[PDB]
């Protein structure tokens, strides 16, 4: 009763319009929809090392490598620039406000329910439940801020990827902004945008009751404030329902965060291939340096040693070039995310299909591992 | 008297290729494994045909207590080439590589020139739960790569029907460097007081799933179906929904045409071999051969040779080489002088009539 | 290529006595040689493998000897089913396979 | 060419030693008697001399070493008469398990080619872009 | 054992630290490996015990200095190493760096990106001047 | 009993192609190699081709190399021999012979088929 | 521009035309061009996503009314021409 | 030197036999060409980033200078009024 079929694609549902010389269609009801948008902001910072990767604690191999010129100083600058660029991306995306604000002790914003996105004091990380779901659905192969040295001997079983990468001299550095203070930044931004309106993004923060902010956003989309002031309860209930259902939408879906996971997987796979390239002969007698030095005469062993050098260094060059391309794409995404935050969060944008499908009202930022999540 | 019925090998015949511990890994190996679902020759017993041995052999048998003692390997099964014997009695084993004469049944009759006598624990382990229903099934694997006779085994009273379907690995027992030459295989029987499952190993690639204690829970053949390669190209056991590019396909060529404008290119070989006045050795006529294709069959049919020795080139390999120039010095000479004519020789001809240089690249031809 | 020469092109003997056949090799083949029996119109039958070992189901009247390049095949008592063509085949050089010219045994 | 300094080392060896004498080789002469550096930049000269190192009734004047504690460093001499120690016996003398480090290179007018008294001199240079104390015949023009 | 040692176990040449393990080695197994084909465990030929092999200690050093005209004091940061492991290494004098920064006790800080020696700790907060890592910044300030 | 029956022979013109088959029964066909041997009238036996027990290893005589193709099908216990560009000297009777490992991979032709005649003429 | 031609260059066929020894020695350099095949696959998928993003901006396909009188504005040069089998406007035809 | 006897071609051509000189010559060529390839690749990457910056600068000039922009934090912090351009060596400077 089950099989595989082949069909031609359907571009969409067949629809027709009813144009005429004198006919208008004016809506008499509306709806509030809360969509989601996910953007990577940064990737894992790595700092490879030469010499040790190419010549494991061998003096003769180091002397031979010294004859190749400055091929180990230009590969120690690209990685540093990549790391600094990642840190700058995070700073631009999140650190958009100078003062940290705090939500008022009471939470009654005219019937609007904000508990899902507001920080939860009970949790020790001071993160919203939506942020908690984003955290638990993303698995990091290497956190970096682990100091996992000292348990490779305690690994008991076979060592994982991280211990092996340490064995091969491939390290990862921890980000400057920890994920806790990033969440604090997002909390301050959210409190500012849900209490003071859009004024805090331009000058000093001026407080405004939330129903009035909603009414002026309505006025900005071209609908008079009377509409909001007449059906405040309906829009409040619709907002609460949408906020409640996005949590279940993220919970039940297999993987709506595919971009961040793709970033992590690409970085881990590149590192794994770089490590695996250490055990190939490249046309020499053997792939172990310590073996081809006690089985071959020194005047001739040089020709076999000068194959591993070129293989390892070419592998390292392809790794660094791919990392540079990945960094460029991540920087483009980070700039787009910073612009989107500054537009949709600190004000209301007139651009179509920019801050979500439909007429835009607001947006709430949420912190995700190596990225940001918007709630248009 | 024995039968030769056919059965399906199912998934079976997987051993440990190496001696390295793994845990929760999906390592992929290339070696000689018995393929997945395929036909094995099921024999009976109630005479003992000599099955061939090539690239190893997989042996399986189920029995109540014991009816089979050992095996004999080697070539010619006689007193001319070295052979093997792994007969097992009730207490020990009798591994020996020797030159037994023949037995026709106290299994050998000669041990003149042979060594490497080996003894260890018995291979066959039999246990019963106070009943004979626990039919002990034994799976053995032998191979002879770069000498070093390897033997793998795994003993377990499986359900008891026949060649089963459940997965089971094989733990090595012995590894001894005999390495003589093995082309045949025969199995000894009982003496006095439903088996014989034989499969053949082939060079394939396998993906083996490892447990966390270092055991092999499962495996996947790499050439069985359109699937089982998808699981290999992104090595894993679970493949999500989608489309994956695995490998490429190529058609093979069938025939070969060697069309040429003309190709006789006659050589004077006929004119040097059909002559009637071959000059004497003291004045040896030297004919220059060029601008012709040297086919050596025309030299093959014209003379019933008695000495076609070659020094710089192979007599078999002459039609696959191109020569800048060919010199044919012809002279009729005596019998012993035919053996006299050779590089680095001496005599009344090799010194005064015709001397062959030590670095001579060519062939000589003598016919009566 | 090792060429295989049959010393007797054709042999004629009456039934009862002994017939001796000879086959020679161009190079050394140790004891690697086989004999085949071939009656006019039928399929070849193996007689002796290894130059000294009799095949299964064959009467003891067939025997052979020799090593290196000189080989002999001997039948002690010729019978009514023995007048046929005998071929000597080498297998020491495995890559190629060569056969002898063949000897015809006929009633005198 | 221009060479800062030229080093000439001269010694008589046997026929097979001419094949032996080369940078990074093996043999008793190559490891205990004379070793050239791996990055040798020079020429080695060999010519047959059976008229100056041979006479009737023989001539055992020359010497060579087969017994030394360790290998010979390049361009480092080791002239000494210290009996090689075999095992832990401190024997100082000739005979049992305490051998003379050097043996005779005896030469006679009638040997094989591989056993003839070959005369060998090596030339060593240190060429680079540097001043010179050795030059070649070439006149100097005027500066423009 | 437990001291960074050189070993030559039947052809295996390498450095590391060897401890007890809770492996489940099969009686036939002899060696150990991981995903990327690196040895990580060896069965002791005697006593039949599994000993893991940790790599040696290595990392990067970064000197955090202020403007060079303003002072000559500097602080060193050993990246990725527990600062007790480096402290005994300084005490045992077995490190590649021959340059040794003073360790007065008041200048120790186990950060999340390594440990820094040469600067003291406070519990105040200022605008970041030079980025160190993991929520830490350093600056040149009047006492 | 082991039976080797050949089929597919007949008359053909020069320059054409023909395919022969040799069905096998009564023995474990999948574990033995097989041989094709031809005998021209008035001549001795001539070796032609060989295929191993699985099919990866095949060898050809120098006289038929590049024109004759040998293959087997284990699932049906048949042996094939594809012939292309037939010349005059290719007229003979072809035998399919079972192989028994001895000294090398295969050196003894133990059972022979009845054979089929092929002739080429204008 | 919206997209570029998708290519699927194949290592062994390019480097070693049906040569067993050449392919075997290519296998000695490890997983070198596997990254190349993956990069080309990513390029193809990226091109498909580009054209999807640029063009499939609407979810329901509308049609023009049968009568074309939009208050005097003549659009007959941009809507599809039924007579042309490809159903493309004259401006699109010139572009092609 | 990249592994040759010397790094000066004129030196290595007058200190070796022609049949053997090619071996030492065919190392300098490869080292120099890999250096050149690395240089051109980094130059292409730098050109891409500079082009992105130039496009952003052109957009900012066309928006803030020839009009007034409603986008927040685009033409300077706060509500935007004007912008004046100034030329700089290899760049531009705005006065929001
Ligand atoms: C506009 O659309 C709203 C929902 O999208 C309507 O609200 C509904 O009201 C009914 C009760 O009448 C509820 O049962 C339901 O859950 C929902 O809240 C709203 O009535 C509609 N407005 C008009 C004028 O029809
Ligand atoms: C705002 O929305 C919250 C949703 O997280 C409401 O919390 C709920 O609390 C009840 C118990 O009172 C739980 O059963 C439920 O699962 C949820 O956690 C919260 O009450 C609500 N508050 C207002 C004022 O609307
Ligand atoms: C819209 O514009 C069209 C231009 O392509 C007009 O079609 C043209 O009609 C002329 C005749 O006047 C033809 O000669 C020409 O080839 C073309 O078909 C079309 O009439 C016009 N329609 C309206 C309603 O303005
Ligand atoms: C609109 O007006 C025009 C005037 O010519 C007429 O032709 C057309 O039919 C009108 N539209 C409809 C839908 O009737
Ligand atoms: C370094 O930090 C502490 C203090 O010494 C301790 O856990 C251990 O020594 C090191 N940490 C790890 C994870 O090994
Ligand atoms: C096994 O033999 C049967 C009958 O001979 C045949 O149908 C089947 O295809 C064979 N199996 C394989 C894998 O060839
Ligand atoms: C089995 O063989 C061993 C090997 O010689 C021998 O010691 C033992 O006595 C034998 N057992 C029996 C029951 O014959
Ligand atoms: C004994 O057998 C060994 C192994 O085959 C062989 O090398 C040796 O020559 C033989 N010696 C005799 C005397 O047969
Ligand atoms: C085994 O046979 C091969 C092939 O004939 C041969 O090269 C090899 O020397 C043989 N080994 C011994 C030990 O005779
Ligand atoms: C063992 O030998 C005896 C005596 O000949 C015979 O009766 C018995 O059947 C034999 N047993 C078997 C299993 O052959
Ligand atoms: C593996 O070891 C664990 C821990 O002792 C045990 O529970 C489990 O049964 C073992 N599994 C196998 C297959 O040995
Ligand atoms: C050469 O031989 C070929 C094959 O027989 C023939 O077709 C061709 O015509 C010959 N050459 C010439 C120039 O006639
Ligand atoms: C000479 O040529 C003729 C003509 O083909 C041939 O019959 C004869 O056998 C040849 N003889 C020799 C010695 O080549
Ligand atoms: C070579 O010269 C001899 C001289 O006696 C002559 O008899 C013979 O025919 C010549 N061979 C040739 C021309 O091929
Ligand atoms: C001093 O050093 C030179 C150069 O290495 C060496 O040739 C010489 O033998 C040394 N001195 C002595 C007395 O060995
Ligand atoms: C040294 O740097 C400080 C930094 O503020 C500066 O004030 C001082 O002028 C500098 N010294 C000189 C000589 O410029
Ligand atoms: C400095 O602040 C920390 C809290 O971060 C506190 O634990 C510590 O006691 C303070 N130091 C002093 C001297 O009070």
């Amino acid at each position: 009763s089950q099989s595989i079929i082949a069909y031609t694609m359907s571009l969409g549902a067949e629809n027709s319009v009813a144009y005429s010389n004198n006919s208008i269609a004016i809506p008499t009801n509306f709806t509030i929809s809360v969509t989601t948008e996910i953007l990577p902001v940064s990737m894992t910072k790595t700092s490879v090392d030469c010499t040790m990767y190419i010549c494991g604690d061998s003096t003769e191999c180091s002397n031979l490598l010294l004859q190749y010129g400055s091929f180990c100083t230009q590969l120690k600058r690209a990685l540093t620039g990549i790391a600094v660029e990642q840190d700058k991306n995070t700073q631009e995306v999140f650190a958009q406000v100078k003062q940290i604000y705090k939500t008022p002790p009471i939470k009654y914003f005219g019937g609007f329910n904000f508990s899902q996105i507001l920080p939860d004091p009970s949790k020790p990380s001071k993160r919203s439940p939506i942020e908690d779901l984003l955290f638990n659905k993303v698995t990091l192969a290497d956190a970096g801020f682990i100091k996992q040295y000292g348990d490779c001997l305690g690994d008991i079983a076979a060592r994982d990827l991280i211990c092996a990468q340490k064995f091969n001299g491939l390290t990862v550095l921890p980000p400057l902004l920890t994920d806790e203070m990033i969440a604090q930044y997002t909390s301050a931004l959210l409190a500012g945008t849900i209490t003071s309106g859009w004024t805090f993004g331009a000058g000093p923060a001026l407080q405004i009751p939330f129903p009035m902010q909603m009414a002026y956003r309505f006025n900005g989309i071209g609908v008079t404030q009377n509409v909001l002031y007449e059906n405040q309860k309906l829009i409040a209930n619709q907002f609460n329902s949408a906020i409640g259902k996005i949590q279940d939408s993220l919970f039940s879906t297999p993987s709506a965060l595919g971009k961040l996971q793709d970033v992590v997987n690409h970085n881990a796979q590149a590192l794994n291939t770089l490590v695996k390239q250490l055990s190939s002969k490249f046309g020499a007698i053997s792939s172990v340096l310590n073996d081809i030095l006690s089985r071959l005469d020194p005047p001739e062993a040089e020709v076999q040693i000068d194959r591993l050098i070129t293989g390892r260094l070419q592998s390292l060059q392809t790794y660094v070039t791919q990392q540079l391309i990945r960094a460029a794409e991540i920087r483009a995404s980070a700039n787009l995310a910073a612009t989107k935050m500054s537009e949709c969060v600190l004000g209301q944008s007139k651009r179509v299909d920019f801050c979500g499908k439909g007429y835009h009202l607001m947006s709430f930022p949420q912190s995700a591992p190596h990225g940001v999540v918007f709630l248009h | 008297t024995t039968t030769q019925s056919y059965t399906n090998s199912f998934t079976r015949g997987v051993y440990y290729p190496d001696k390295v511990f793994r845990s929760s890994v999906l390592h992929l190996t290339q070696d000689l494994f018995l393929p997945f679902f395929s036909n094995v020759t099921w024999f009976h017993a109630i005479d003992n045909p000599v099955l061939p041995f090539n690239d190893g052999v997989y042996f399986a048998s189920t029995e109540k207590s014991n009816i089979i003692r050992g095996w004999i390997f080697g070539t010619t099964l006689d007193s001319k080439t070295q052979s093997l014997l792994i007969v097992n009695n009730a207490t020990n084993v009798f591994i020996k590589v020797c030159e037994f004469q023949f037995c026709n049944d106290g299994v050998y009759s000669s041990a003149n020139n042979c060594t490497f006598e080996y003894v260890s624990q018995p291979f066959l382990m039999d246990l019963e739960g106070k009943q004979g229903n626990f039919k002990n099934l034994r799976e053995f694997v032998f191979k002879n790569i770069d000498g070093y006779f390897k033997i793998y085994s795994k003993h377990t009273p499986i359900i008891g029907r026949d060649f089963p379907q459940g997965f089971s690995a094989l733990e090595p027992l012995v590894d001894l460097p005999i390495g003589i030459n093995i082309t045949r295989f025969q199995t000894l029987l009982a003496l006095n007081r439903a088996d014989y499952y034989v499969g053949y190993l082939q060079p394939r690639t396998f993906l083996l799933k490892y447990n966390e204690n270092g055991t092999i829970t499962d495996a996947v053949d790499c050439a069985l179906d359109p699937l089982s390669e998808t699981k290999c190209t992104l090595k894993s056991f679970t493949v999500e929904k989608g489309i994956y590019q695995t490998s490429n396909f190529r058609v093979q060529p069938t025939e070969s045409i060697v069309r040429f404008p003309n190709v006789t290119n006659l050589c004077p070989f006929h004119e040097v071999f059909n002559a009637t006045r071959f000059a004497s050795v003291y004045a040896w006529n030297r004919t220059r051969i060029s601008n012709c294709v040297a086919d050596y069959s025309v030299l093959y049919n014209f003379a019933p040779f008695f000495a076609f020795k070659c020094y710089g080139v192979s007599p078999t390999k002459l039609n696959d080489l191109c020569f800048t120039n060919v010199y044919a010095d012809s002279f009729v000479i005596k019998g012993n002088e035919v053996s006299q004519i050779a590089p680095g020789q001496t005599g009344n001809i090799a010194d005064y009539n015709y001397k062959l240089p030590d670095d001579f690249t060519g062939c000589v031809i003598a016919w009566n | 290529e090792i060429v295989m020469t049959q010393s007797p092109a054709t042999l004629s003997v009456s039934p009862g006595e002994r017939a001796t056949l000879s086959c020679r090799a161009s190079q050394s083949i140790s004891s690697n040689l086989a004999w085949y029996h071939q009656k006019p119109g039928q399929a070849p039958r193996l007689l002796i493998y290894g130059a000294s070992t009799r095949a299964t189901g064959i009467p003891a009247r067939f025997s052979g000897s020799g090593s290196g390049t000189e080989f002999t095949l001997t039948i002690s008592s010729l019978q009514s089913e023995d007048f046929a063509v005998y071929y000597c085949q080498q297998y020491n050089n495995w890559p190629p396979l060569t056969f002898g010219g063949g000897t015809k045994v006929e009633i005198k | 060419l221009c060479f800062t300094n030229v080093y000439a080392d001269s010694f008589v060896i046997k026929g097979n030693e001419v094949s032996q004498i080369a940078p990074g080789q093996t043999g008793n002469i190559a490891d205990y008697n004379y070793k050239l550096p791996d990055d040798f930049t020079g020429c080695v000269i060999a010519w047959n001399s059976n008229k100056l190192d041979s006479k009737h009734s023989g001539n055992y004047d020359y010497w060579y070493r087969l017994f030394r504690k360790s290998k010979l460093k390049p361009f480092e001499r080791d002239i000494s008469t210290e009996i090689y120690q075999a095992g832990n016996k401190p024997c100082k003398g000739k005979g049992p398990n305490c051998y003379f480090p050097l043996q005779s290179y005896g030469f006679r007018p009638t040997y094989g080619v591989g056993h003839q008294p070959y005369r060998v001199v090596v030339l060593s240079f240190e060429l680079l872009h540097a001043p010179a104390t050795v030059c070649g015949p070439k006149k100097s023009t005027n500066l423009v | 054992k437990n001291k960074c040692v050189n070993f030559n176990f039947n052809g295996l040449t390498g450095t590391g630290v060897l401890t007890k393990s809770n492996k489940k080695f099969l009686p036939f197994q002899q060696f150990g490996r991981d995903i990327v084909d690196t040895t990580d465990a060896v069965r002791d030929p005697q006593t039949l015990e599994i000993l893991d092999i940790t790599p040696c200690s290595f990392g990067g050093v970064s000197v955090i200095t202020p403007g060079t005209n303003t002072s000559n004091q500097v602080a060193v940061l050993y990246q990725g190493v527990n600062c007790t492991e480096v402290s005994v290494a300084i005490h045992a004098d077995q490190l590649t760096p021959t340059w040794r920064v003073y360790s007065t006790g008041s200048n120790v800080f186990q950060t999340r990106a390594g440990c820094l020696i040469g600067a003291e700790y406070v519990n105040n907060s200022y605008e970041c001047d030079i980025p160190i890592g993991a929520g830490i910044c350093a600056s040149y300030q009047t006492q | 009993q082991v039976q080797l029956v050949e089929s597919g022979g007949g008359v053909v013109q020069p320059g054409r192609s023909l395919r022969l088959s040799c069905a096998a029964s009564g023995f474990p066909f999948i574990i033995y190699g097989m041989h094709w041997v031809r005998q021209a009238p008035g001549k001795g036996l001539e070796w032609v081709a060989v295929i191993s027990f699985d099919g990866r290893n095949t060898y050809y005589a120098d006289s038929v190399k590049g024109r004759f193709t040998i293959s087997r099908d284990n699932s049906k216990n048949t042996l094939y021999l594809q012939m292309n560009s037939l010349r005059a000297e290719d007229t003979a009777v072809y035998y399919c012979a079972k192989a028994e490992p001895y000294i090398s991979s295969f050196d003894l032709f133990d059972y022979w088929g009845q054979g089929t005649l092929v002739t080429v003429s204008s």
